[PDB]
């Protein structure tokens, strides 16, 4: 559980500087906070991951020092028209989920990833509850058998949080909230990569995003790529 | 080289176990070597064969300073398997396990291997383990068992200057080296010390398994032993405790002839199977 | 973690009750035996095995377990006899002058063989590409460095752990365990247990010349007689106890119940009184 | 829980004796007076079951 402000409207751009507190520490060992800015529609894209060295993309933005025990990202002069939600990842310790924030309003408006490597799902539309639904992230580009890949799903209104992160060949590590009754398998080593849904318990309504890099052991990749996601709508 | 041969006399008799014993007669049954045997006379005047390591061996050295010094008990002498390069050098002896297997020739500086492997043991022993017509005997009795290598050892300094050969006098050895090393050792490599920049000859013997009956002294140490297996006299001396045997007949060990062939007799091959109308025939079966 | 010490230690009395004063250790559970039995046991030859991890990792050495160091950098299977010796080391391995010294090898193919040291640094393929060696987009530096500073917490510290894999192949045990000693106690029938050589007599002392490679000493048929002290050198000689035989000399049991008593073989002072052949 | 499991003692135990004992182990001379310091635990460990 994280502290993040609900809204930041107030002086559009000149005195923004949203982040994270709640840490009471000093994010443990490797520091290493990423910003994630969630719109509405597409998959959400990679802003900063570590407090300088800003990968390819908007120069508007940098500038993300740690004071105090939380990291100020400097949002200042950076436009004036934009609706989306910003998410920050802390906590690293080990075996440790949920390491999101809650939902952040910084729409300074209010009012006004595709061909890289792959993005395939499942499209289960009508999930009927229970049964064994199976979602599937096919990457034609980078190995879907060597890298880190992981999942997290979202539910409207509700915030991020860690559900499934897989090793390379010898983990098979589950959240907190399924306990037990998730059971990741690693399809053919040569083709894909799918999931499981094994009876869910009413509470996988929640649209899934098959990332193929951690979220807060996060690292490079060249490129952190995403993909769209599907609406489960259960019937219970 | 043709190699030589001479009687081993009664030489290389040592202590069993370790235990004081004054004024007895003990009749042990273990590896000693058998009295007036062939023991090749290989001389040291260039040779350096490799020798069958059954189960022991009698190594001997009538050097003068520091002719022969050096083992290279091992099973293969190659890198795969491990070996022994027990050396002796500058007041010290080198003692380690390692599998060094060969440079270019068992020659000696540590010419002798140049390589390196992992080892097991470095017991480097600091303590040495070695008049004009006085030279030196030292014999050595190499026995391997489950889990040890015993190596007992004695230094007298002869004085005859007779034509190289083995003397007459009963001389025991004292252990000194108990490694407790376990490592399949098959063959034996000597080697001198050429120092290039008939002197000497060592004697290689081979032990058998038979039973001593030696004299303790009342100080404790072996005076005299005689064998069981050389002579009636032997064996009449072996069957009754005691080396002043007396006048008369004595019933020694039984004899027996052994097999030498073996017969196994069958009545005569007949009735044989029909299977010859069988395999022949133009409409077999469906 | 990716190139750890595997020091063979074997002919040696291993007293492991002073590794409890060495060093203050946090961490002593020895999952194979107990340690006040493991110092009456012999080995033939320990492999002491030390890395250095954070706090939250040490619980993920352990028989059988995965994680991202448990089985990409080190693996016990469930045989495991020795202990989980640890201790925090955050006095002299942390400074402010930046820790790009160690690694944890973070990307890896599969889990490895358990007790297994690979000593690799070529660059990470993550296929469906040769990469002869290239950074971008598809093929990464496979270590990583650590964060370690001293201005931080617990949790996140220099951890040193060390492991002492046990083994009894066919060979003989040499690291066995302390061997204490007791006082000496001379004219006395009292039991002894040199080395090995268990039984009871009076230690007595002699005048034999024992030679310097002999221990033990027997007598004319089987009977130890005399061994040499494990300590400075002393000939000592072991005679059997005070004993013998006892019969009871009766006039009857018609006349009176006096009777008397005769002990064979003795002097009268190892027990009126009289002493006869 | 419900299935106990003793430790180590150090004294051989008697045949057809109940070894009930809720102490803690003493190893040596060093009482640790309860609370497990170093080498002193209860004989109380828990069979672990899957
Ligand atoms: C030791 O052996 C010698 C051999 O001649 C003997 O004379 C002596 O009496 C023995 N014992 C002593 C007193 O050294
Ligand atoms: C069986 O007897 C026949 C006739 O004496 C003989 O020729 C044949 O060799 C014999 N086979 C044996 C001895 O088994
Ligand atoms: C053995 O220990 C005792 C302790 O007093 C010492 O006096 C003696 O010299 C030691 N001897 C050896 C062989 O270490």
């Amino acid at each position: 559980v994280l502290t993040q402000p609900p809204s930041a409207s107030g002086s559009p751009g000149q005195s923004v500087t949203i982040s994270c507190t709640g840490t009471s520490s000093d994010f443990g060992g490797y520091n290493s906070v990423s910003w994630y800015q969630q719109h509405p529609g597409k998959a959400p894209k990679l802003m900063i991951y570590e407090v300088s060295k800003r990968p390819s993309g908007v120069p508007d933005r940098f500038s993300g020092s740690k004071s105090g025990n939380t990291a100020s990202l400097t949002v200042s002069g950076l436009q004036a028209e934009d609706e989306a939600d910003y998410y920050c990842s802390s906590y690293a310790g080990s075996n440790n989920f949920d390491v999101f924030g809650t939902g952040t309003k910084v729409t300074v408006l209010g009012g006004g990833g595709g061909s890289e490597v792959q993005l395939v799902e499942s499209g289960g539309g009508l999930i009927q509850p229970g049964g064994s639904l199976r979602l599937s992230c096919a990457a034609s580009g980078f190995t879907v058998s060597s890298n880190y890949m992981s999942w997290v799903r979202q539910a409207p209104g509700k915030g991020l949080e860690w559900v499934s992160v897989i090793y390379s060949g010898g983990s098979t590590y589950y959240a907190d909230s399924v306990k037990g009754r998730f059971t990741i398998s690693r399809d053919n080593s040569e083709n894909t990569l799918y999931l499981q849904m094994n009876s869910l318990r009413a509470e996988d309504t929640a649209v899934y995003y098959c990332a193929r890099g951690e979220i807060q052991p996060y690292y490079y990749y060249g490129m952190d790529v995403w993909g769209q996601g599907t609406t489960v709508t259960v019937s219970s | 080289l043709p190699p030589a041969y001479t009687n081993s006399f009664t030489r290389g008799v040592y202590y069993p176990d370790k235990v004081f014993r004054s004024s007895v007669l003990h009749s042990t049954q273990d590896l000693f070597l058998p009295f007036f045997s062939n023991v090749t006379w290989f001389h040291v005047i260039f040779d350096n064969p490799v020798l069958p390591f059954n189960d022991g061996v009698y190594f001997a050295s009538i050097e003068k300073s520091n002719i022969i010094r050096g083992w290279i008990f091992g099973t293969t002498l190659d890198s795969k398997t491990q070996s022994l390069l027990i050396v002796n050098n500058a007041t010290n002896v080198v003692i380690k396990v390692c599998e060094f297997q060969f440079c270019n020739d068992p020659f000696l500086e540590f010419r002798v291997y140049s390589s390196a492997n992992n080892c097991t043991f470095e017991y480097v022993s600091q303590p040495f383990l070695m008049q004009g017509n006085f030279k030196n005997l030292r014999e050595f009795v190499f026995k391997n068992i489950d889990g040890y290598f015993k190596i007992y050892s004695k230094h007298t300094p002869i004085i005859v200057r007779e034509p190289e050969d083995l003397p007459q006098g009963f001389s025991a050895l004292e252990p000194l080296v108990d490694l407790p090393i376990g490592i399949n050792i098959t063959r034996f490599q000597t080697l001198l010390a050429l120092h290039r920049s008939g002197a000497a000859a060592y004697y290689v013997g081979y032990l058998q398994p038979r039973t001593f009956l030696l004299k303790y002294n009342e100080n404790g140490t072996i005076t005299d032993a005689v064998d069981c297996a050389l002579d009636p006299l032997s064996e009449t001396k072996c069957t009754l405790k005691s080396f002043t045997v007396e006048k008369g007949i004595y019933q020694t060990s039984n004899f027996r002839v052994q097999p030498t062939e073996s017969i196994v007799r069958f009545p005569n091959i007949t009735n044989l199977c029909p299977f010859d109308e069988v395999f022949n025939a133009t409409r077999f079966a469906s | 973690v990716y190139a750890w010490n595997r020091k063979r230690i074997s002919n040696c009395v291993a007293d492991y009750s002073v590794l409890y004063n060495l060093a203050p250790f946090f961490t002593f559970k020895c999952y194979g035996v107990s340690p006040t039995k493991l110092n009456d046991l012999c080995f033939t030859n320990v492999y002491a095995d030390s890395f250095v991890i954070r706090g939250d990792e040490v619980r993920q050495i352990a028989p059988g377990q995965t994680g991202n160091i448990a089985d990409y950098n080190y693996k016990l299977p469930d045989d495991f006899t020795g202990c989980v010796i640890a201790w925090n080391s955050n006095k002299l391995d942390s400074k402010v002058s930046g820790n790009y010294n160690y690694l944890y090898r973070l990307f890896r193919k599969s889990n490895l063989k358990p007790f297994e040291r690979d000593i690799s640094t070529e660059i990470y393929q993550a296929g469906n590409k040769p990469c002869n060696g290239v950074a971008g987009f598809n093929c990464y530096f496979p270590l990583r460095s650590y964060s370690f500073r001293p201005t931080y917490g617990v949790g996140h510290q220099p951890y040193r752990v060390v492991v002492l894999s046990f083994e009894l192949l066919h060979a003989p045990a040499t690291v066995c365990g302390p061997k204490k000693s007791t006082n000496l106690v001379k004219n006395k029938c009292v039991n002894f247990n040199f080395n090995g050589l268990k039984g009871t007599g009076v230690l007595t002392e002699s005048n034999k010349k024992f030679l310097p490679f002999q221990q033990f000493g027997r007598d004319i048929a089987d009977t130890t007689d005399a061994v040499r002290d494990p300590q400075t050198l002393e000939i000592l000689d072991i005679t059997p106890c005070s004993f013998g035989g006892v019969s009871v000399i009766t006039p009857g049991t018609n006349t009176s119940n006096q009777v008397a008593v005769l002990y064979q073989g003795v002097n009268c002072t190892e027990v009126n009184v009289f002493q006869t052949r």
